[PDB]
This record gives C-alpha cells, structure tokens and sequence, in this order.
C-alpha cells in the first residue's frame, strides 16, 4: 500500500524532499533525510502505535534502553542538518536521535530509544524543532524579561546586571564577589539557563580574578567602565588563566586608542565582540572591522537587525534617549552621526549573509529586545534572500544552506563562544534537552513549547478552566518545569572551573544544575559553524562605506518585514 | 505660583570646579582620521597616541571641565583645551599603562610614551 | 491568539487610554497617568496603522495640549516612549515634550 | 571655570542652599550641606568619571575599602539631616555616607568609599533618597498587600495575622506558638522586612510568654481579645522580661475602665499607643490624651490623615461597615458618634505638627491603607503649612524643620519604638541598606526604586520586551532582589532574643537574615526624634474639644489635597 | 504611567463595567458580577469627577433597578464598596442595598 | 464581583476584541490575533445572550470574511475554541475554519 506525499506529510510531518515555508517569509527548508522506517512511524493517542505490546515495549525497566521522553516525528533544524527523526531524552539529556519504538515488532529502532513504561510522549509531527536559543548579550534589569525571552525560544541567558541599577542598565556586568553571589542566589528562581559576567576592568589582576573565583562565568569589558588598554589586557590575562570568555564593547570615543589600539591590547587573544556593527557601541566609525579577524568571535545585537526604513530615525532618537544627548550641543549631534550609520547597518545585513558575523544576541533592556533575537535572525535571512537571491551553495530551490548558517547564529555559535557548547546550543546526543517546538506558521515568532532539561518550561496554551487546553485565551505561560523544586533540575547555572572547584555552589546553597565553562581560549572565527569567514574589512573613515574584497557592501532598507504585523497584537 | 511638581528653586551664584588647583592651557591636534572625545578624568598624558600635544604638559593633569563632560576632537582638528591638576594621592594606574605609580615620575612616563608612539614627547 | 508577555501588558495601555478619553469627553482636565496613557496608545495604534516613526514623533506632540490636562502635568512629562510593531517590525517611538 | 547653579543642579542634583519642591505640595526642602568636592563629582556612563584609572580605582580588591554599591549624588532626607552625599553600601549595609570615587586622583574621597572593580552604581543625582518606611501597624490579611506597601516606599512590616481570618482582620495578632511558626515560614516568601506580634492577652504569664519564645517580636493588646487590666499588665510584665514592644488598642467601650484605668494598669511601663486619635479604636472619647505621657510612644493610623471634607462621612460609614452597626439600634448610633469625632481628628493634625504624636502607620486592611503611610504624612505636613504657616523653628523660607519632624514619623521613630533602630529606620552608617529613591515630582507618591539589603527589590519600570526599560507601560514591579534565594539575603525577620537564643530560626529552617529586637523597655517619648513633646492633653467629655496649654486645638478640613488626583489613575 | 498595584487591578473593574453596559444595552437582564461591576465603576468615576462620598452614597442606589437585573440579584447584593482617589485623597464609598 | 481565574482571563479576550473592532472600523485589514479575538468574544457574548452551541457553530463562520483580514490569516486559523457560561452551564464551542 502507498500513501500520497500530501497525506503522509499531514499525518507524520514532511519527509525526504518535502519543503516547508518558515512562517510567512520566502524561506523554505527541505527535509534532507529521515530516520524512520515507513509504516513503523511512532505516534501516540487512542488506537495509535505507542501502546503496550505494540510500539511501546512492555518488558524493559527504565535503565534498560528505555526513554523518559520521546519527541515523535520532529523536523529538526540545526547546524548539524535539516532532517526528520524522533528525539529521545533521558535524565534531562538528549540520548538518541533516530527512530523510537519497540524492537519487539518494529524495524529500525535505535537501540537506546525504546518507548517503555517510563516513557512520556510529545508529538512533534508537523512541528519544527530547534535547540533553545543562547543569548549571550543579556542585561539583568527586570525579571519580567525572562518570559519575554522564553516566548521567542531563548533558553540560556548569559550577561550581567543586578536589576535596574545604572551600571546594569548600561553594561552586562555583575560587579565583584558580593553582587555575583547575590545574583547567583537570585538565579535560583529564574526559569532559564544563566551565566553571569563580572566587570572586565582594573589594572591589577586580583580585583578582576576574584570575580571569577566568586562564580562569574566570564567578563565584560565596557567603555562605560573604561575600555582602556589596561582593562582589556588584564581581563584577557584573567580569562586565559580561568578559561572563560571575555565580551567587549570598545571605546566608541576613541579616547585612549582607535580600533588598531584595542586590537593591539587584545594581542591575538580570543575575544567576543558584542554589537560588532557598532550602533550598540564601539570605536567610531570602524568597529565592525573586528569581524574580519581570526581571534574575534563577532556578534550583532538585534535592533539593527535587519536594515529597515524606520531603523535610522528610530536609532538616532534611541541613542539620544539612552545617552541623554542634547540637540543643541554640537558635540552630541556629531557623536550621534559618527555612531548611527546607514552604511554600516546596511553592510551588517550582508556580513551576516556572508558568514562574517557569526552570532546574534539581544542586548536585552539596554539597547535591544529580549524576545526578538530569533525573530530578527529570520527576518534578516529573508531580506537577504529577497535582495541577494539564493546563495551559491544552495540546491533544489531550498534555502537549507542559509537556514543552517542563520540558525547557527543564535544556537551553536554563542554556546561555542561562551565555552558551554558541551552542554547546550544544538540538537545532538549527549547535550542537555533544551528544545523548542514551533508550528511552522509561527516559526521564529512565537514558540509552541519550550522544553528545559527534558520538561516543558513554557507553552502557548489556553483556558486553564476549559475541558481541553486549546480554547481561548491561548497565551505564553510557565509550565510545571518552572514550579517548585523542578526549576532546579531543569536549568543550569554556568560557572567558572575555579568557583566550582572552590565549592561556591555548596557555599551559597545553589540547587540548580551546575555547568562548567571551558574551552574558550583555544577557539577562533574558524570554530563558528557556517560562519567562519575571516577577511580584511575596510571601513572608509570619511564616507563610512564598508568594503570586503575590493567591493562596497550595500543594500537598501525594506519598508516591510515578514514575522511582523500578521502576528502581533501590538 | 503655578506648581511644577518637584521643581528646583536653586540658590544664587555659581559653582567653581577644581577650585584652588593650577590651570594650564595647551594646544592639541587630532592627527588621526576618526574623531576622538576625551573625558574629564582621564590622565591627560595617556590619551590616544594620535593626539599631538606637548605630552609632558599632560602629566599629573586632566581636563578642567565639569565632572562627566568631554572635549571633542574631530579628525584633523586642532584646538586649545584647559587642564587642571589631578588631586588625591596623585597616582595613576592602568588606563594606557604609562604611569602605574606617582605622577611625579615624569621621565619614566615620557620614556614609556615615546617608546609606544604617543605623539608629542619632546 | 498566542499572546506573548508584551501583548498582554500593552492591552492595559489601550484600556487606560479608553478610560482617559471617556474622562476627557465628559469635560475633565486629565491627570498624569491619563495623559501618558492617551499619547502612548496613540503611538501604538499609529504604528498599527502603518505610520512611520518620524510621523508619530511629530503627531504625538499634538494629541493633547495644556488646556486638556491639569496644572503641572505638561511639565511632569518629559517624553513618552513606546515600542510597537510597525510594518517593518518593532521600533521605538519617543515623543519629546508631548504637551506644551 | 564656573557652572551656573541651574545647570549644576540639572547635572548633579541640587547643592547647598538649593531648594526642591516635594511633589506638588507647598513644601520645600533645602540642601543643608554637601560632601562633594566641586569638580570631582562621581557619575557613571559613557565617557563619565567612574571608569578604570579615573573615578574608578583599578588596584583594590573588594576587601580593601571598595564598595559593593555607590549611590551617586543623593539628596538625603532623613531625621539626621537634609543634605547631599554619595551613599556607599557593602555586605547589604550602609558603610559610608560622604564622597565616593578614587583617591588615586580625586580629592576628598571618604577612605572606605572607593569605587573599584566590585562596585555597582546607582545614579541618584536629581533624586531624593530616604530610609525605607517602617510600618508598625500591619495586619497580615492578603499577601497582595506587600507590593502595595513597597510601591509607596515601605520596607518593614511589623504586625500580625494569619491571612483573612476574623481574628487577623480585626487585630495585628498572630496567636500562639503554632500560628507564629507558620507565619515565620510564610515570611520566607514575603519580599519585605517582617516582625510578628503575638496576642497580648491572658491572666497567667506562660500562655503569653510562649509566643515570645516561639518567635514573636512583640505583642498587641486589642480590645477585641479583652483589653482588660489583667491582659495589659501581664503583657507588659512579659515585655519587660523579653525586651520587646507592646502595642495597644484600648477598651473603647470603657467596659472595665476608663483611660485612667488603662494608664494605671500600664503603671509607667513603656507602651506603643496605636491609632492614638481613636477613630481606629480606643477609650471613648479621650484616648488621644495617651499622647501626652512620657511612657507612651504614640502613633496614628492613616485614614484620619489628614482631616478632609470627606473624612467624617467616610469614617462614620466605614465604622458601620467594619463593626456591622445597625442604624436602627440607638446604642450603635451612640457608639459611632462617641468614636468618630471631628474635634479629635482636627486636633490630631495639629498634634502631629507639634511633635506630640510621634509616629505614622497604616492599619493595613483592617482600618487603614497599606500604601499610604508615606503619602498621607506629607499631605498632613502640607495642610499644616497652609493652615498654621511655617513653624517658628524654620529658616530661609525652607520647610526643613517640618520635613525632618515628619519624615521621622514613618522612618526612625517606629524603628526606635519597636527595638529595631540598630538595623533599620534611617540613612546612617552601620544600618541595613533599605533605601528608597524618589523623583521629586513623585516624592511620597510613588517610589522610583526600593533597595532592600543593597539590592533593588521593587521599581517603577517599563516594557520588559523593549530596547530600553523606560517605554510604556511603566508600572511597579518586583526586581531581582525578590527572586530565588536572594529574597533571603535582602530581608530581615525580626525576632525576640529568647526565640533567637532558643534556635527557632534553625528549628524552622528560616533562611532570611534574623534581626534581634532589643532596647524597647528603657525608652520613652523623649526618645522620639523631633517628636518628643510631653504635655497635659485635655479632652472635654461633653464637647470633645482638645486642649493643650489652655488652648483649644482645632483646624478646618480641606476640600483638596496635593499627591492625589494629579497622580492616580483611580 | 507609574501604575501601582491598585491602579492595575481597578482597570479591570472599569473593563468589566464596559462589558456589562454593552450587555445591558442589548437588552439583557444583568447578573451578579455585571451589576457589581457597573455600580463599582460608577463610584470610582464619580470620585474622579469630584463628587463627594455623600453624593455617591445616594446616587449609587439609583444606578440599577430590579428590572435591570436577574431574579435574586437585588437580594444577593447587600452593599458595594469601593475606594477611589477623590480631590481630597483616597476615601471609601459604601453603597448600601444598591438595587431595590 | 468574586472573579475566578477564568473570569479574570476572559476579560482580556473582550478587551482584545474591542481593540480589533476599532482597528477594523478605521479600515485596517485584521491580523491573526485580532481576528481570533473578534470571533472568540463573539462566541462568548453569544453564550451570554443565550444562543445554543449549534447556533454559534454556524454564526461564528460569518463574523469575518477573507476581505476583512490580512493575506494568509484565513489559512492560519483552523478553528477557534471558546468555553462560556450558557443558560445550561459552561459548554465548549468550536468554530471550524471560521474565515473562508
Ligand atoms: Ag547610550
Ligand atoms: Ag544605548
Ligand atoms: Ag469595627
Ligand atoms: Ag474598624
Ligand atoms: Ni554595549
Ligand atoms: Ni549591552
Ligand atoms: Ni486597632
Ligand atoms: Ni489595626
Ligand atoms: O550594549
Ligand atoms: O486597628
């Protein structure tokens, strides 16, 4: 017997060669392969296959190759591929990607993906499944920002802050041992993974290092604390010793050096360049040239993403508000004009498309939007397809190459840069089960369900008083993963090796999973998946035009975006 | 008596900043092609290499401008600025690493400045 | 509907604006939160209509005048900021000194 | 170079001799002195002074005189003064009031107020900073009452209750060892300081005392439990032994004695007289005469504050509702008329102004408003300036004398009365960093940010999904200080010495900071800052007119108040 | 706007009152929560208008009559209480037996 | 009023529907959450009016047509479900494919 491809896709999700539109963009992803055995698909429900003696094994205890959770029929979109598989989870980790069910009676069952008495089922047929997003530019300013992040599919927040204190409102910095300890305890109640950055500033080692020993997971150099040659150098010396990442927002004012001076202080050491385009901060006007170097892991923040007709008017004024600039101070006007530049924002779109900026991130509540990292990544990919066409590397009319390049910017690459990709950042066996289900119509806009350590943490779901959960109002809501003590088992606090060795978690009574930051010092641009391009970026000091390989990079701003007014109530 | 909630009625007079400290006027030129903006409290001798001025005259000093403001130098721009004396212990550490100690060590500061190419060391 | 947290919150602004407009329609001079609600909701509905950031920066300065509000209210409001979904995505609008 | 006073005040907040209007009242406070060195003001931001090597020290580790938090340029309003200073916080305590920055390069830096790598910055220029309010008349009836209190700048709640049980709905009483234990555990989740009062009733010592050993921080004598001579005497004997405060709501009905009988049972012992005016409860009609005695620490509750055209109509009916009075029972009508009296409410305004009632408090959810203690203190001060003129003691047209007298009523005096002023109640070195920032336009109406143990607990802040935190809707919200385990480190549970010595915190698993109640028995009226007046208060039994020094105290009710319709949506 | 917790809550009452008035306008006899919402919002808007507590104690008894509400509703409502900001600050209004 | 949790939540739907109807009245093609809000509130007010489940299953398919909504919105909405209190208690209404 045969099933036509339309009915097949409707019942089990798409299979090899089928394409799916991402939300209301022009972007199409194509199923590259499928782990199933046709006819033995797993599914759960009345009269379905995952039943005792049938697709569910009735013999094996949990320890014997049986899963805690099976996601059936997922369309995975990941830097490792776009393909169809069941996903098996056990002890909060992805243990099997392949084909789940019962080897009693089914062909092709992955040996450790048995559905048994211990197995919960989530139906992913017709959904796209990605890794949870990793946002490495977070200011901890308002706890309400966490659900905002979860609702757009972000599962890890790396950054700094103590709430709406001015230091935190400008910089991703939790400064010193006591603030770091206080925020580690606060983190106990935040239903998302967290890593905390200390203040990357000082001219002696000890005041900086003690933050790492206290529990920081990295450092932030910020111009507002003095992004001087000395602060840059000491932070990097601390980081090379402690094996943690350093983020930088460089000296916009060029006060103590120009871009080449900052690069000289970095001296070939590994560093994460934040909002590398520079509207968000950095050496005026040429900071974006950072993204060409082999030792720089470059990220954008999200409000310049992508370049639109409102962008410049919005940003000139945003900068005036943020900096308290006055229009009758010519130096303030010159400053704003040297900082907000259509030439570099237009080129930023293209550098993303070329794999020269490796990462996205939000800049949540300081100069960026907590719930729009994923949203704006896809809007950029869509604009670039419209203006530059399908990339050379593409085939069969699909956008798979661009999709992997772009999904990498907010999943695997920030994890690699931060030294946490052994735990999070991709759908691979042996990594933590942070998973986001998306209806394709809502892809990148509003997550269906967010799984944190193998338990749903957040879901778009309806009336809790109803007979079924789908009646209105359907809204984003915290789920059982966030409640009680389960918040501890479903989330990770990332910390430096030295704070872990020194017993800071026991000292502070932290009950969350503790993740180890590591392997951050021996990586470079070459390690950014699908975004590994190094090149001489020239930024003209007079006109601000951006050149790469002798060619000016420019594109037009668009009047309209997908993933916008079709979806949002405000 | 229109009421502006929380308004100030400031007293008469003016506030003199950095009162009693020696002031010095010097000329400074941005020889670079990108703008440089310098804050009120950076040790003046340690500013961007491409600012050309008598470097000796910046030692132990900073801009005599209200706390938290800045002097701006457009590319190619030369202008005069007024400096005031550093206070407290008169020691500077870090920044561009030219001092890391007492500001009295003028030769050592100038020697470091000259070797690293801070413009204007005599 | 799939309301996200901001969608839920910003419904409140619209509601407060409706409340304020009723109070104005019956002849009351508006107070501080009323005035803010009115201009805020104006900006957000302007974005929904497809106006530009630039247009709303101008218009927001003429939604209410000093004779619409209580004594002191004009001076209490330095600016009003709102983010909303334009045809080209979320953007920030700030209306400076909305009420002279 | 010189800066004109207008620009100076706009950039750094006001300085010596400048005045600031409190909200939309007629009240002006004047900067009495300023700890700064002109030209070395600390400020944080792009290109500002608190940067490494400059205003921020880059050498010192946290232990070496470096702060966890600096509030820059605060205008302090406190019983100790109205003046300008930076405020330094470390380990959750105020450690330095003076001048913060870097002694490398700045003159006049207070030696333990170094801004270093460990230092967070809150900009207080242009804000007024006060101690958090101490509300000593709280009924614990509805947990929603906590944010209400925080939003009007209250940081400590002393009182009693088990939720909306009738006992708790009428009386500030958590009765007996088990209820007290249960509420101590409940307190673990309340983001505000708490002290719990037991039932000050019994004719044997042990049933009363066991509440103190169980963890109560004081006692409440309430007529609804029998405010008899015996209950009064036993409670005071218990309190003199345990070193805790006793609050009293006396026998309104004069059932077992008149005012002189209650005073005889008190027998010169120290006692806190609640709602001393008497609308809130007490010997009819003359309870307010309590406020003249040297052993009485007198407080008002807030709904009579201040006397307005709606007050009497509102209160007659409020009393009818609260007491379930019937208009066709002449005894109920006589009762209400003997209890709600314009003569004593008008005099109450004046007694506050004269420093004869020492304290405010709310009576939250039983007969008073959780979020209006601070609000109504200033409305009273403003009405008294309008009707009585600037006080004799004032100078230079400022209202500093009245401002210190009034700010004392809800900060330092309730702390002193409760035996907790070693920890809270004022901005002084060595006290817990409970601090409220106010924009002057909102002063006393809606707090900007509430700092609890050195971390922001509550803030008026905007859209959590926005690029910056100021866009609408700006509303009061719990901050990171309230989240996770940080709620334990930022808040104090006040308890009796005996319960502390007996290990009740470990017995119950309390993780909050434990504060010790002490020095409550050896104080009197003379110990109330700026409100220390003792005098013969005469209350005419026939006309209810109040005399002090031969002079009738009366004023008119006002039709309108500041801090009212300009501010509130409802 | 600087909404405090009560401001946020009481917006709900206004909204419920708007909902109830629409239901009444289309000819429905109102139920218990509808009736309460209507009278409550009346009191709060009365305070915003600057009426006195005494005025609203009288008026609140004539906002709805028994023929506006379902059978039993008059008897279910013993009183309706609301606090709102008058020109002289927050005061409590109780309307006793609002619907005969 | 004694609002239970569902009563509190469902006030939001009515509010979102009022917002959407204003946007439609000024000539905007409605988006996904607007369209859902409008039909949902229709169902709930229909139940309050005493219509039957069967009636609302029919009517809900004619509240909005494709020319009222943005491109793609009809196809995004497979059904709209709502529970409300009918004269015979809470019942579930599902309107299938509300917008062709
Ligand atoms: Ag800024
Ligand atoms: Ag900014
Ligand atoms: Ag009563
Ligand atoms: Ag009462
Ligand atoms: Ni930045
Ligand atoms: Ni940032
Ligand atoms: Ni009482
Ligand atoms: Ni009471
Ligand atoms: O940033
Ligand atoms: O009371």
């Amino acid at each position: 017997m045969k099933i036509n491809r339309q009915q097949y896709a409707e019942s089990y999700g798409p299979t090899v060669g089928d394409q799916v539109r991402l939300a209301d963009t022009d972007l199409w992803i194509e199923v590259e392969k499928d782990y199933t055995t046709y006819g033995d698909e797993a599914n759960f429900g009345g009269g379905k296959v995952l039943r005792e003696g049938m697709g569910e094994n009735g013999t094996y205890t949990r320890t014997e190759n049986v899963l805690d959770l099976l996601l059936t029929n997922a369309l995975i979109l990941d830097y490792t591929g776009i393909y169809k598989a069941d996903i098996g989870v056990k002890d909060g980790y992805i243990v099997g990607i392949g084909k789940g069910g019962n080897p009693d009676i089914m062909d092709g069952v992955t040996p450790n993906m048995i559905v048994g008495t211990a197995t919960e089922v989530i139906a992913a047929e017709g959904k796209i499944v990605t890794a949870g997003g990793i946002d490495t530019h977070v200011h901890f300013i308002n706890p309400d920002q966490v659900d905002v992040a979860l609702a757009n599919g972000i599962t890890t927040l790396f950054g700094g802050g103590t709430g709406p204190a001015e230091g935190s409102k400008a910089t991703t910095v939790t400064p010193g041992p006591w603030n770091i300890e206080k925020m580690l305890k606060s983190t106990e109640g935040l239903p998302i993974n967290v890593g905390i950055l200390g203040k990357g500033h000082g001219s002696s080692i000890a005041p900086i290092m003690e933050q790492i020993d206290a529990g920081a997971a990295g450092l932030k150099i910020h111009e507002d604390w003095g992004a001087t040659p000395a602060s840059i150098d000491r932070s990097l010396t601390v980081a090379d010793e402690a094996d943690v990442q350093v983020a930088i927002h460089s000296d916009t004012l060029n006060e103590a050096g120009f871009l080449e001076d900052t690069l000289r202080a970095i001296n070939g050491r590994v560093i994460h360049s934040f909002h590398v385009e520079g509207a968000g901060g950095g050496h005026a006007p040429d900071i974006m040239a950072m993204a060409g170097h082999p030792n720089v892991l470059p990220s954008s923040t999200n409000p310049t993403r992508p370049f639109t007709v409102n962008t410049i008017d919005e940003h000139l004024d945003m900068l005036m508000v943020c900096h308290h600039l006055k229009q009758n101070i010519p130096e303030d006007v010159a400053f704003a004009d040297s900082r907000i530049r259509p030439e570099t924002i237009a080129a930023e779109d293209i550098l993303h498309d070329l794999g020269i900026i490796s990462m996205m991130s939000t800049d949540a509540l300081a100069m960026g939007r907590a719930g729009e990292m994923v949203l704006r990544t896809w809007q950029t990919a869509d604009k670039m397809k419209k203006q530059r066409g399908p990339l050379a590397e593409e085939k069969n009319g699909s956008d798979n190459f661009r999709a992997k390049r772009y999904v990498s910017k907010y999943t695997i690459n920030p994890a690699i840069a931060q030294g946490i990709a052994h735990e999070v950042g991709s759908i691979e066996e042996g990594k933590f089960a942070d998973l986001v289900l998306w209806e394709p119509k809502f892809f990148g806009v509003k997550a269906d369900r967010v799984i944190k350590g193998g338990i749903i943490a957040y879901a778009q779901i309806g009336d809790p008083s109803a007979s079924i959960p789908t009646p209105q109002p359907v809204m984003g809501r915290r789920m059982y993963g966030t409640v009680g003590d389960l918040i501890h088992d479903t989330n990770i606090t990332f910390m430096s090796k030295s704070s872990i060795q020194q017993g800071v978690p026991a000292k502070l009574g932290l009950k969350r999973r503790i993740g180890t930051v590591k392997n951050c010092r021996n990586i470079g641009k070459k390690d950014m998946k699908w975004n590994d391009v190094t090149t001489d970026i020239d930024i003209n000091p007079e006109t601000y035009e951006v050149k790469v390989d002798g060619e000016v990079l420019t594109c037009e701003p668009v009047k309209e975006l997908p993933m916008a007014q079709r979806y949002f109530l405000f | 008596n229109y009421i502006v909630p929380g308004e100030y009625r400031v007293a008469e007079g003016e506030i003199e900043i950095n009162a009693g400290r020696e002031k010095t006027t010097i000329r400074v030129s941005n020889t670079g092609d990108r703008p440089i903006q310098v804050g009120s409290h950076i040790h003046f001798v340690e500013v961007n290499k491409e600012l050309l001025f008598d470097r000796a005259e910046g030692i132990g000093r900073r801009l005599n401008i209200p706390s938290g403001t800045a002097a701006r130098f457009e590319p190619g721009e030369e202008m005069e600025v007024e400096l005031t004396e550093l206070g407290g212990n008169r020691e500077v550490f870090g920044i561009s690493d030219l001092t890391n100690g007492s500001v009295d060590n003028k030769e050592l500061i100038l020697q470091r400045a000259k070797e690293l190419g801070y413009k204007g060391v005599e | 509907m799939h309301l996200n947290p901001a969608e839920k919150e910003k419904l409140q602004i619209f509601l407060a604006s409706e409340l304020a407009l009723k109070r104005k329609a019956r002849g009351l001079k508006l107070n501080y939160p009323e005035a803010v609600a009115i201009i805020t909701s104006f900006i957000m509905e302007g974005a929904r209509d497809g106006k530009t950031v630039a247009m709303l920066m101008e218009e927001g300065k003429h939604v209410l005048t000093r004779d619409d509000v209580m004594e002191g209210v004009p001076e209490m409001i330095d600016d009003i900021q709102a983010e909303a979904t334009f045809p080209d995505g979320t953007k920030l609008v700030t209306v400076h000194n909305p009420i002279s």
